[PDB]
């Protein structure tokens, strides 16, 4: 009946400082289906984030992939902010580089 | 819109024991859904038997139904032909572009012209139960090869051939009525010659 | 292509 | 082996007003279209290039039945509300997948048709494509119904018709990118969490399709509970990434190696911390 | 199974005529309205949607004919100031599923007949004739036989009563009936029927035997200024009992 939210928080290629590069937050095992993602630039909203079309695993829960463009430095800090209903604050994952 | 449904034959006669086949037509091969339907006259269609896309032939007592869905045309077969089978026939896709819809085929009037065992033709002279005064002719017991005629003068009424099944006795029988009101008509005047058989029984009423 | 057909439940 | 999916989303928003339904289609891993009802005039969008071949004419044959599902879906929501005497002030959803599975004759290996309603499993098609399999007596009464409309029948016809046809045709038309194999970029990291004991990190990396085995070992022998592995997750270039970490004592790093499986590799890659 | 009402209409040219269709089972998003003709096609006229307008076949008045979707058990057809010429049989269908078409299940039809003068309409008189001594000693069988006569328009549908229960084997009546006079456009019409039974059958007189002839005419609401009888939907029946000799 209910689940909650799965994050996962990583680049799509392999990161470099100063390189470009997508920073993705994969939102998944989830339900229902209402969900607020934000990606963070040090606890700060980025504005130009996307994200893909609702789909559902084998079990029924939900999968969301939020993503933006970013370049990634060696002391800025990127993180993912979610809420859902089994989610009584918004849950903020740090995006570790070696994860 | 994109589905045309052609039936072939738009009538048929058969003999009853023997076979009919109405094949169909179809042009779309969204066309997955292919139902036969048997309206009796002034009655509503009733669906018989029906065949989908993944099946090539399906069965039921005397009725079967084939698909080819390459060349796209579909068959009903009717064996061991009955005279409770006269109706007509209609056939049917869900295929074709636009406004969702059965296309159907324009129908083909079935026939089963009943087998006389025995025949043994006469015309009798039927009188009223409540007055007695007045009659009707019946020509009965004659064979399906017999075709009864309308008379020539309109003060006198003759009814088409038809067939009761006495399924009790295994017995079929044709038979056509007569009138008049005229006080000047006798059976023959209807039941004449050129219709009745040679080895009619006609007795004197 | 997806099915063309719905039946309530 | 490959598949075509059609996942549904039909919710109830009481506030809102009008139930809201999507549609979103997969050919294995790669998602093709896409269809929200919450919009003034919705229509089916291709979310694949190899799609866009195809005319406005199957766009519309699309658009008309994810339409016809908009109106199904409010029907069937209010029934299944009904079954379970739940309140109207409550938000519900129904979810549907259906699909096929093709072997390498480019016919039916499998079909299937599941329903759920809130997150939990209401009634699907067995295997034999003519039967259903009710959750509880709420999803007795849909089977009582769907058994009358001959929905089985239907399905059965289209999962070994136009399931496999289109399937083909799509296979076709993104053979490129639909019959390709992209096999994982692997490498293998340390990472210390005390003095006398590091977690090492097997990576598999842009890989297609999602399909991944990633085992690590202590000198040929299975770590199946010691083992952390992520879920699969998409690189969003229609790629995917996942690893495996072990909590390994100071000195036996040389003894852990690790195992990957996929189909875009010949053979079982063997793997262990460099240098 | 899907149903309609009225199931026979006779009207004064002018009226508008609404025609019901329901599912009496099932839930349906969809609704088609047929014509059929003495031409014995099924003739599709329009497509009731929940909860959209309707979609019009090509040469069909949408004017004439207003289709209403009423819920997701009934739809409406009216025929508006109805004319002669729109006197027809008019049958819808219903099925479970929506999307691409599937199984239709077909009401029972609507006979709808529109007259410019209502004072054509006339009940039919009902006999019954004896089976032929001649017959039961030639056959060992006694048909039995009914003539509905004088009715106008053809709204009769005839049965054989025997014993209080209806019969259906040794039965066979006109499949239509016959204008008594051929050449104008109001003619009243004739209709003959047929029951055969066995000689030791018709003998014994403790026997009944009844022919039934249901006639559909005008309605209650309907104004009558002649004198005669009031030609409403009645049962005209005529029995003979068993006879031995």
């Amino acid at each position: 009946i209910q689940r909650t939210p799965k994050i996962q928080v990583y680049s799509r290629h392999p990161a470099e400082n100063g390189k470009s590069n997508f920073l993705n937050c994969y939102v998944s095992g989830f339900h229902p289906s209402d969900i607020e993602v934000d990606l963070l630039k040090n606890g700060e909203r980025i504005e130009k984030v996307e994200h893909s079309d609702l789909s559902f695993s084998k079990d029924w829960s939900f999968y969301l992939l939020y993503y933006t463009e970013f370049t990634p430095t060696e002391k800025d800090e990127y993180a993912c902010r979610v809420n859902h209903v089994t989610l009584s604050q918004p849950k903020i994952v740090k995006w570790d580089r070696d994860m | 819109a994109g589905e045309n449904v052609e039936q072939h034959p738009s009538t048929l006669s058969v003999q009853e024991g023997d076979s009919a086949v109405i094949k169909c037509t179809y042009s779309d091969s969204a066309s997955n859904y292919f139902p036969w339907y048997k309206q009796e006259l002034g009655k509503r269609p009733q669906l018989i038997i029906d065949i989908r896309s993944n099946v090539g032939e399906k069965k039921d007592q005397r009725i079967a139904v084939t698909l080819n869905k390459t060349a796209k045309h579909f068959s009903l077969h009717i064996t061991e032909t009955q005279p409770e089978d006269s109706a007509v026939y209609f056939c049917a896709a869900d295929g074709g572009a636009g406004s969702y819809q059965l296309t159907f085929g324009k129908g083909t009037k079935l026939s089963v012209i009943p087998n006389i065992q025995n025949p043994d033709p006469a015309v009798y002279q039927l009188r009223d139960s409540k007055s007695s005064d007045k009659s009707v002719c019946l020509f009965t017991d004659f064979d399906s090869q017999t075709n009864v005629s309308q008379s020539k003068d309109s003060d006198v009424y003759i009814t088409d051939k038809c067939v009761l099944d006495m399924r009790s006795m295994d017995f079929k029988s044709n038979s056509a009525v007569a009138w008049s009101n005229k006080s000047d008509f006798a059976c023959a005047n209807a039941f004449n010659n050129s219709i009745i058989p040679e080895d009619t029984f006609f007795p004197s009423p | 292509l997806p099915f063309e057909k719905s039946t309530i439940m | 082996s490959h598949s075509m999916r059609y996942f549904y989303t039909a919710m109830s928003r009481p506030g809102r007003g009008e139930p809201r339904f999507i549609a979103v289609g997969y050919v294995d891993d790669t998602q093709f279209v896409r269809f929200d009802s919450d919009a003034a005039s919705p229509r089916t969008e291709p979310r694949a290039p190899w799609i866009e071949q195809e005319g406005p004419e199957y766009w519309d044959r699309n658009t008309q039945i994810f339409k016809t599902n908009t109106q199904t879906y409010r029907e069937s929501l209010r029934n299944l509300r009904g079954y379970y005497n739940q309140s109207e002030a409550g938000s519900h959803i129904i979810q549907r997948m259906y699909g096929c599975d093709l072997g390498p004759d480019g016919r039916l290996l499998r079909g299937h048709d599941q329903s759920a309603y809130d997150g939990k499993d209401y009634i699907a098609l067995n295997e034999d494509l003519s039967s259903w399999t009710a959750a509880d007596t709420a999803a007795q009464i849909t089977q009582r119904k769907w058994e009358a409309a001959r929905v089985a029948e239907q399905l059965r016809a289209y999962l070994e018709g136009l399931c496999v046809e289109w399937l083909r045709r799509y296979l076709e038309n993104g053979k490129e990118t639909l019959q390709r194999a992209d096999p994982p970029k692997t490498h293998v990291t340390h990472h210390p969490v005390s003095d006398h004991e590091a977690t090492l990190r097997c990576w598999a990396l842009g890989f297609y399709p999602a399909e991944i085995t990633l085992t690590w070992q202590r000198d040929g022998e299975d770590q199946t509970q010691d083992t952390e592995l992520v879920e699969t997750r998409p690189a969003g270039d229609r790629t995917f990434q996942k690893w495996a970490a072990v909590v390994v004592p100071s000195g036996e790093e040389q003894r852990y190696t690790c195992h990957v499986q996929h189909e875009g590799l010949p053979k079982p890659l063997t793997l262990r911390w460099e240098p | 199974v899907v149903s309609q009402h009225p199931s026979r209409v006779i009207c004064k040219s002018g009226t508008s005529v609404k025609i019901e269709c329901r599912s009496l089972d099932f839930q349906a998003t969809t609704m088609f309205w047929y014509r059929q003709f003495p031409k014995q096609s099924l003739m599709l006229m329009a497509t009731s949607n929940e909860g959209s307008k309707a979609t019009y076949e090509q040469g069909v008045e949408k004017d004439k004919f207003l289709i209403n979707h009423a819920s997701l058990t009934l739809s409406t057809l009216t025929v508006t100031s109805a004319h002669p010429e729109d006197s027809s049989f008019y049958i819808c269908s219903a099925g479970p599923t929506s999307g691409r078409t599937d199984t239709q299940y077909f009401g029972p039809g609507t006979r709808l007949t529109v007259l410019e003068d209502l004072k054509n309409v006339f009940p039919p008189e009902v006999a019954v004739f004896e089976p032929s001594e001649a017959e039961i000693s030639h056959t060992q069988k006694a048909t039995l036989v009914c003539l509905a006569t004088g009715f106008y328009p053809d709204h009769v549908e005839l049965s054989w009563w025997v014993n209080g229960k209806e019969v259906h084997s040794g039965v066979c009546t006109d499949p239509q009936p016959l204008k008594e006079q051929p050449a104008l456009n109001d003619s009243r019409y004739a209709l003959s029927s047929r029951l055969r039974v066995s000689a030791t059958f018709w003998q014994n007189p403790r026997n009944h035997f009844r022919c039934q002839v249901q006639f559909y005419g005008l309605s209650e609401n309907d104004e009558w200024t002649q004198d005669r009888a009031k030609p409403v939907t009645q049962i005209v029946s005529a029995e003979a009992w068993g006879r031995a000799d």
